């Protein structure tokens, strides 16, 4: 429901 | 929701990361939540 961004990008 | 937490979001990459939120605490696990 809701995209974020890899916390270890 | 045993098989996928209900308080729980996925974040599935294609690149090879599976990494999910959890919407009550609005933090990252990368751990399978069944898994403890």
């Amino acid at each position: 429901s809701t995209y974020p961004h890899s916390p270890t990008s | 929701d045993v098989p996928l937490p209900a308080g729980w979001e996925m974040a599935k990459t294609s690149s090879g990361q599976r990494y999910f939120l959890n919407h009550i605490d609005q933090t990252t696990t990368w751990q399978d939540p069944r898994k403890a």
